[PDB]
């Protein structure tokens, strides 16, 4: 609920599938069809700042939210099998924010049990890669930091900076 | 009171609590006044000795202040004043930043009739002037830039009924590091909250209602805990933010 | 305050400040006893500094001791835990109990670094041996911290004897991970 | 659709934040985005016209109410989204300006001598005005009850009484309390830290 | 800024620079140059009679000298123009 947060604003503009449950004229720029009015039982991808509200006001609301592609059974199975190796960036750049949003709109205890485990298992690798300060006298870090969500990069940067400052102060001669 | 060491201890504990806390802590009105008066007198004192040493030197080409038992005391005065001024400066600027972050929330608190929290206690007078001036300047900027081209239905910078709440409030469940000091002064039997445990020193008890559990904090241990369940202990100096 | 992060975490220099705001023992090389200019400090008790006699043990705040040792008017005595015997006892205690932290003072790393930098002559043991022992302790403490990081949740954690610098270098990761876990749990209620 | 342009603006803000985040030294804000902002202004004006038209077309009673409610909600939501994007961009730029204003020891910034961190023409006119009143607010703070403490002073703790400094730029003799410093270029000084904090902050001295 | 005192006693700037430094360099403004400091000796010596132990007079003089430098853009270093700005100050009154 951060009004001025940039990342929340960006993540809140993603497109979700949905179906119109009524028949209404005057629309159509949603379909990029200006003059054509929208019919009943039409499936379109609408942005989240619109689909969230259109599914509340009606009783039956005007629009029904359809299951997303990023929360399918395949993605859950891939998360469960191997959390660290999975490329969450390819799935979506804002996986976690949309995950808590989806849990909030629709109370789903199963998703809350999977996302928590995924985050907990990826935190260990994040700490391992953040603590590795190079000494002057690997492919793993470059490979892993390309699989990081938008939220996880902030934590990586903070941890890395703190470790470097601590090491710098310890060995200042 | 009437101890200059305890004033410095209290200032340090207030600064340490201020940096790590999410909310805007109450202002220690008396302590700041005493410290500012002490600084004002001390600066005059060092100035007085400096002038006295300088004036006599030029009169009859006399010797400078004889080096033994002379330089080190005054050097210590200067460095001690420098450290104290730094501590107070950091405290003030940190609380000013926190004031900047929560302008609308403070305004709503002040505008509410049935609110025990009042800005005359939580905010210093200079901080009140800062808040009032900054709010007006920011409102002028946003009104001239964007809000003028908007429908009358939505022209308010504070809207609690819109799609997203425009008033941000402090995070009341932030995770913090705490140390259990125990009683502020002593008399462990006097404190009613203290309760003994098995083969151990007395431990405080708190409850987490969302989790619905009871957590015991033993004295002398460091904990990572929610901020809300520990507000009373921190207010009563039983725990200290590290 | 605002610039260069500093919003919710202390810098190493501020930790050093807090450490130097703590007392230490010295052997004065000068006598400033009153006869039968004075210090008159405002944040620390000046009774010991005013009444000083040579070749006797007194205690003052740390930064005054460093300022005096900058001149030739002081000699700081290192704490008793800065010895090879007392460090080897703690190493053994650290080895035997793999699920608790040893009881070291909350400023051992900062104090060790400061004393090695400033008062190198005052130590009785060779300094390289102590410097090796400090690293030996730090590595094992790091192993225990790495093992303990696995038990992160939404309720609370207990880190009984972790040092100040160790807490500072780990705070941003721990706090944010538990905060995100707490939001995920709260959302499902 | 309607708000798809404003997202671009938000994206730009993100990039600026990175320059703010990855900043070893102070940086300058990029160019203003008055053209994109004017485009959102035009589209929100068109949305206002559409809302008006819906108002008349409903109040003549040719259309069902349930039908009109949907487009009313859509227009309202699009305007709210555009307002959110514009306000977020403005607040980020305002925060960076406040940080710079604090990090120049108060003063009037662009009118007087500046540290050359920022060009005049990057900022908008309203931003230029805002900066002026914010600097005046800092100034009359510094003359408040906290005169003895320099609220615009250094924020790194003092831990070294005597320091070695080197002059970067040539200058003349400067009087200090109880003495004089002669700023001959390529010369080294061994002096107390308190005397030279001001000169180090203004770029006439190096090292600490 | 006033006249009619006993006579303009001459004193060295060494006994004048601490007050000017504390008022200007520390709080607001800076760079009191040596030549500028010598220039600022004459006008304060014009009314020198029974001063350096007095109350507001010197502080108000330094305040008024700061007023020009807030008003005019000027610069940092104080040069032989220091009398030129006091001419402007007496023009103002």
């Amino acid at each position: 609920m951060g009004y001025y947060d940039i990342d929340d604003v960006l993540a809140d503009g993603t497109e979700f599938p949905c179906k119109f449950q009524y028949d209404i004229p005057g629309l159509g720029y949603l379909e990029n069809n200006p003059g054509r009015p929208i019919t009943k039982n039409t499936k379109l991808s609408l942005p989240l700042w619109l689909a969230r509200i259109l599914a509340i006001v009606g009783p039956v609301p005007f629009v029904e939210l359809l299951p997303p592609d990023m929360f399918s059974t395949k993605v859950m199975n891939a998360i469960k099998t191997d959390p660290v190796a999975l490329d969450l960036h390819s799935i979506n750049s804002h996986f976690f924010s949309l995950a808590i949003k989806w849990i909030m709109l629709f109370s789903e205890k199963e998703l809350a049990n999977v996302v928590s485990e995924l985050l907990l298992q990826r935190a260990q690798e994040l700490n391992h890669h953040a603590s590795s300060l190079s000494i002057d006298l690997n492919i793993a870090t470059s490979t892993f930091l390309l699989k990081l969500e938008e939220m996880e990069k902030e934590i990586y940067k903070k941890s890395h900076e703190s470790y470097k400052d601590t090491k710098r102060w310890m060995f200042k001669k | 009171y009437v101890s200059p060491q305890q004033d410095f201890s209290d200032l340090m504990k207030s600064w340490k609590n201020e940096r790590c806390s999410p909310e805007l802590l109450p202002y220690p009105h008396q302590l700041m006044k005493r410290l500012l008066n002490r600084i004002s007198m001390q600066s005059q004192l060092i100035e007085n000795i400096s002038m006295g040493f300088l004036d006599m030197q030029n009169a009859s080409n006399a010797n400078p202040p004889m080096p033994n038992e002379s330089k080190l005391p005054l050097l210590c005065m200067e460095t001690e004043l420098e450290r104290l001024k730094f501590v107070i400066r950091s405290y003030i600027r940190c609380r000013l930043s926190k004031i900047d972050k929560f302008s609308l929330y403070l305004r709503q608190l002040n505008e509410d009739e049935n609110s025990l929290i009042s800005l005359t206690d939580l905010l210093s007078k200079d901080e009140i002037k800062y808040h009032d001036t900054h709010s007006l300047i920011w409102l002028k900027l946003v009104n001239d830039s964007i809000l003028k081209y908007m429908p009358e239905e939505l022209q308010a910078i504070n809207d609690t009924e819109g799609s997203v709440n425009m008033i941000d409030e402090p995070d009341w469940n932030k995770f913090v590091f705490i140390h259990v000091n125990g009683p502020p002064d002593g008399k462990w039997n006097e404190d009613p909250l203290l309760q003994e445990n098995e083969f151990g020193k007395p431990c405080y008890t708190v409850t987490i209602p969302d989790l619905k559990e009871e957590v015991e904090l033993t004295i002398g241990s460091i904990y990572v805990m929610r901020y809300e369940v520990i507000r009373d202990l921190l207010r009563d100096d039983k725990v200290a933010l590290i | 305050s605002l610039p260069a992060h500093l919003q919710q975490t202390f810098s190493p220099e501020e930790i050093q400040f807090i450490v130097e705001n703590e007392p230490i023992k010295i052997f004065p090389r000068i006598t400033t006893r009153q006869k039968i200019t004075r210090w008159q400090l405002i944040t620390t008790d000046d009774k010991a500094l005013n009444n000083m006699v040579a070749m006797r043990s007194t205690e003052v705040v740390l930064w005054i001791a460093l300022l005096l040792k900058q001149q030739s008017k002081c000699s700081i005595v290192a704490p008793q835990w800065l010895t090879t015997k007392e460090l080897d006892r703690k190493i053994q205690y650290e080895k035997t109990h793999p699920d608790r932290f040893s009881e070291l003072p909350w400023n051992w790393l900062v104090l060790a670094r400061i004393l090695f930098n400033k008062a190198k002559d005052d130590f009785h043991d060779p300094i390289h041996e102590l410097r090796g022992k400090i690293q030996d302790l730090r590595e094992i403490r790091q192993i225990k911290v790495l093992k303990g990081l696995k038990y992160l949740n939404e309720s609370h954690l207990q880190l009984d004897n972790l040092s100040l610098l160790e807490i500072n270098e780990l705070r941003p990761f721990i706090t944010e991970i538990m905060d995100k876990l707490r939001e995920i749990h709260t959302a499902s209620l | 659709m309607y708000g798809d342009l404003g997202n671009k603006l938000v994206l730009e803000a993100k990039r600026t934040k990175q320059l703010y985040a990855r900043s070893n030294q102070d940086v300058n804000l990029p160019m203003y985005h008055e053209d994109i902002i004017r485009n959102i202004l035009k589209e929100v004006s068109n949305l206002r016209k559409n809302t008006e038209y819906l108002k008349e077309q409903q109040q003549l009673g040719m259309l069902d109410d349930k039908v009109a409610k949907c487009q009313y909600f859509v227009t309202l939501l699009c305007m709210e989204r555009n307002k959110r994007c514009l306000l977020a961009y403005q607040r980020l730029r305002t925060d960076i300006l406040d940080s710079m204003a604090w990090n120049n020891n108060g003063l009037d910034l662009m009118s007087s001598i500046t540290f050359s961190q920022q060009d005049t023409n990057n900022l908008s006119h309203q931003e230029q005005e805002y900066l002026k009143e914010y600097c005046d607010l800092i100034t009359d703070l510094k003359s408040g009850d906290l005169v003895d403490i320099d609220l615009s002073g250094s924020l790194v703790p003092p831990s070294d009484v005597f320091i070695d400094v080197r002059v970067l730029k040539d200058a003349g003799e400067i009087q200090t309390e109880y003495g004089v410093f002669n700023l001959i270029k390529d010369s080294q000084f061994f002096v107390r830290q308190s005397d030279v904090e001001r000169l180090i902050q203004q770029g006439y001295l190096q090292k600490i | 800024f006033g006249s009619g005192n006993v006579l303009p006693v001459k004193i060295q700037p060494p006994l004048l620079r601490p007050l000017a430094y504390r008022v200007l360099s520390r709080k607001y403004g800076l760079s009191i140059k040596s030549d500028g400091l010598s220039a600022l000796a004459e006008f304060v010596g014009t009314n020198i009679g029974a001063n350096w132990r007095q109350g507001p007079a010197t502080i108000k003089f330094l305040e008024q000298f700061a007023a020009v430098w807030k008003q005019q853009e000027r610069g940092l270093f104080i040069d032989q123009s220091g009398v030129k700005e006091v001419i402007q100050e007496m023009k103002e009154r």
